[PDB]
């Protein structure tokens, strides 16, 4: 899970992290600020009318920037082709960057844990030294257990360039960073540009949370403040019975137990010709009451003309699934065509349920089978 | 010396394994399903609820307790997250050989730490969290896969997918090949196994003729595979392996990622003389006309 700067930036200022003074608007019209910077509100980086951050020196200007950026599109380098849709823009008080660097916290698999990852050449577009100059990239593997130490705090900020008294300052500012990024239990802590103001404050002028969705059951507060906005309704909706939804372009919606094997699904439909239009994970738990639910929502969008459902080995006998579709789509009255492929515990008599019940219901033997079924249902 | 661990993945009908979680709704399901299978499951585990029966075995309070009574040599875990990674600990302390975790949603940071400790040991052999479990076909069944689709045979599978796996299972009896030994590794970025463990088992072992590794987008597993393969699976007795990657169709912040793949992952595994299999659905085929390829039939 990903929020917001002004999201990031309130929880980084309550543990004790430097940032900017900023506020949060929704319109172009709505702090004594020397000079002002707007930003761009997206779950997206690259945000850099042209260009998504801007600097002046009143606020006048930023009444007349904000139109082009609220309700606008912001199309970056990580953004979809189409961008992302601006909604907030953030003005703070802009402070003035001497020096721009690169720093993250993030649990990497190959450094078996957390890692401090820095570059003294950090700011706007730090990914072209890391490429270029792999010497300019630096990284100190942090103990879980042990912690992060004085010495490695002061090793990084010694090779980010922190000299004099701003050595030990930024070392402190990092042990801030580390041990936050361990209380909201992140899987990545990002501040680019750590900056170095001419006054000699250590500032994280921007941050990029990622949040372990795994430890939401003790993130309560923290989750609680996802807008969920940048969301298409469908996914939101999805999630209130624990179901992962996904959309695509096209018309035959899948409904499969597995991420792996709902890839696979919709790798197999383009090969026969078809365009998967959704993709709706059920997952391990199989609550008869989802599969009731599943049918709601994927028949919700009108570019939806088929449904494929795939499950092979549920944690639920098959024939409980069997009979959990047919009165859903009884009490529904499906129009759509409905290719079924399930496999597990006792399917032989599963099956028979399905095509024995006067249901528009067509089986599918395999997984080959069903994706063909479904490209030709749509003629 | 935590790889010293890998040779406990083989299970086989002597395995005495244990469930921790055993009075919960999914363990006791699929402690029964082991039992029908004709796993030796000896028993289980719940705090607070020892010395009783339960599916006609003993429930005890703790794995060492259950360990010491049993002579476990596997332990199965389906404790909820928030208590999943000391469910581990509990096993790692109690010095099971092997130890399968199929909870999902264990967060990060405790696995970090569970991870940490493992790798300072070479007596206990971890798979997943979030994974299917293993199974020897036939003989021991560990996991939550449907046994029905199993049966041994010559072809050794290790797959990052789940449900997934599956495909590759029923498609390898129906062409006649069977499996040998089914892994599944899990979905969980830090885990007690990946794929080149499951590889240098299957590489070594004399029933695994072919090898089937599934895979998907995202990360660098399926590289590391390669590279592996590239080096001890190119000279004189090249065991064949094909692989499927999920997600080719499938859609695709920060700046840390990309500092520290689909198209890539197909291109480095085809270098290592790995036969990559475009549709999920011929995996079983591709297999089996490299076996013919080969005269291994
Ligand atoms: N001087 C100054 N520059 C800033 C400030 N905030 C952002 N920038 C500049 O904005 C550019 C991109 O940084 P940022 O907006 O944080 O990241 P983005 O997500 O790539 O747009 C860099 O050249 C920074 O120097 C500020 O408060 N003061
Ligand atoms: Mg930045």
């Amino acid at each position: 899970m990903n929020l917001q700067e002004y999201q990031s930036k309130k929880l980084m200022s309550d543990n004790g992290v430097k940032v900017q003074r900023f506020f949060v608007a929704d319109t172009a019209n709505e702090l004594n600020a020397k000079e002002i910077v707007l930003k761009a509100q997206i779950l997206a980086g690259g945000r850099g009318l042209k260009g998504g951050v801007h600097l002046t020196k009143d606020p006048e200007v930023v009444g007349q920037l904000a139109k082009q950026m609220i309700g606008y599109n912001l199309a970056t380098k990580q953004t979809p082709k189409e961008g992302v849709k601006v909604n907030k823009v953030m003005v703070a008080e802009a402070l003035d960057i001497s020096r721009e660097t690169y720093l993250a916290i993030l649990m990497d698999r190959s450094c078996n844990g957390p890692v401090l990852v820095g570059s003294p050449q950090g700011g706007v577009d730090i990914e072209e030294v890391a490429a270029s100059n792999p010497e300019l990239i630096f990284k100190e593997q942090i103990d879980i257990i042990e912690g992060i130490k004085d010495s490695q705090a002061q090793r990084m900020a010694e090779n980010l360039g922190f000299l004099g008294p701003l050595q030990n300052q930024a070392a402190d500012q990092i042990k801030k960073l580390y041990n936050l990024f361990l209380k909201i239990d992140a899987t990545q802590v990002e501040v680019n540009p750590f900056g170095e103001t001419p006054e000699g404050q250590v500032v994280c002028f921007d941050a990029k949370i990622n949040f372990d969705d795994n430890a939401e059951f003790r993130q309560k507060d923290i989750f609680a403040m996802d807008d969920k906005s940048e969301n298409e309704p469908i996914e939101n909706e999805a999630a209130k019975y624990d179901l992962k939804y996904i959309g695509l372009d096209g018309n035959i919606a899948c409904f499969v137990n597995g991420a792996g094997l709902a890839m696979a699904t919709c790798d197999i439909i383009f090969l026969n010709g078809g365009k998967p239009a959704n993709f709706l994970d059920l997952g391990g738990g199989v609550k008869e009451s989802q599969v009731y639910q599943a049918f709601k929502l994927l028949t919700a969008d009108p570019k939806v003309e088929a449904i494929l459902v795939n499950i092979f080995g549920g944690i639920v006998n098959c024939a409980i699934i069997a009979n959990g579709i047919t009165k859903a789509c009884r009490e529904l009255e499906l129009k759509v065509p409905l290719v079924v492929r399930l496999e597990g515990t006792n399917v032989h008599e599963a099956q028979n349920i399905l095509t024995n019940s006067g249901l528009p219901i067509t089986s599918a033997v395999d997984l080959e089978d069903a994706a063909k079924k479904a490209v030709a249902s749509v003629t | 010396s935590y790889t010293a661990s890998r040779k406990h993945l083989y299970v086989d009908k002597n395995t005495k394994v244990i469930c921790q979680g055993f009075t919960g709704k999914q363990g006791t399901f699929h402690s029964q399903q082991a039992l029908e299978y004709g796993t030796n499951l000896v028993g289980g585990t719940t705090p607070g609820k020892g010395g009783k029966t339960h599916l006609g075995l003993p429930v005890f309070n703790t794995v060492k307790e259950a360990k010491e009574q049993t002579g476990a040599t596997a332990s199965v875990i389906y404790v909820p997250p928030p208590f999943a990674a000391a469910a581990i600990n509990e096993a790692i302390d109690a010095e099971v050989p092997l130890v399968v975790c199929i909870t999902e949603g264990i967060p990060q940071q405790d696995m970090v730490r569970v991870k940490h400790r493992l790798l300072r040991q070479g007596k206990t052999r971890l798979i997943g969290p979030n994974c299917p479990g293993v199974i020897n076909p036939g003989e021991c069944k560990i996991g939550i896969m449907p046994g029905h689709i199993h049966k041994k045979g010559r072809i050794g599978i290790v797959s990052r997918s789940g449900t997934l796996t599956y495909e590759a299972v029923h498609q390898t009896t129906q062409v006649g090949l069977g499996q040998s030994l089914c892994v599944g590794i899990g979905g969980d970025p830090f885990n007690g196994t990946d794929f080149t463990d499951c590889l240098e088992i299957f590489l070594n072992d004399p029933a695994t003729e072919g090898i089937i590794l599934i895979g998907e987008i995202g990360g660098n597993a399926e590289e590391n595979a390669a590279e592996f393969l590239k080096q001890h699976n190119s000279g004189p007795k090249s065991k064949p392996v094909v692989s499927f990657i999920a997600g080719l169709t499938a859609p695709p912040m920060g700046h840390a990622g990309a500092i520290i793949g689909a198209k890539e992952k197909i291109t480095a595994l085809q270098s290592a003389g790995v036969v990559v299999s475009m549709s999920p659905a011929q995996l079983g085929t591709t297999i089996y006309k490299e076996f013919e390829k080969r005269k291994m039939l």
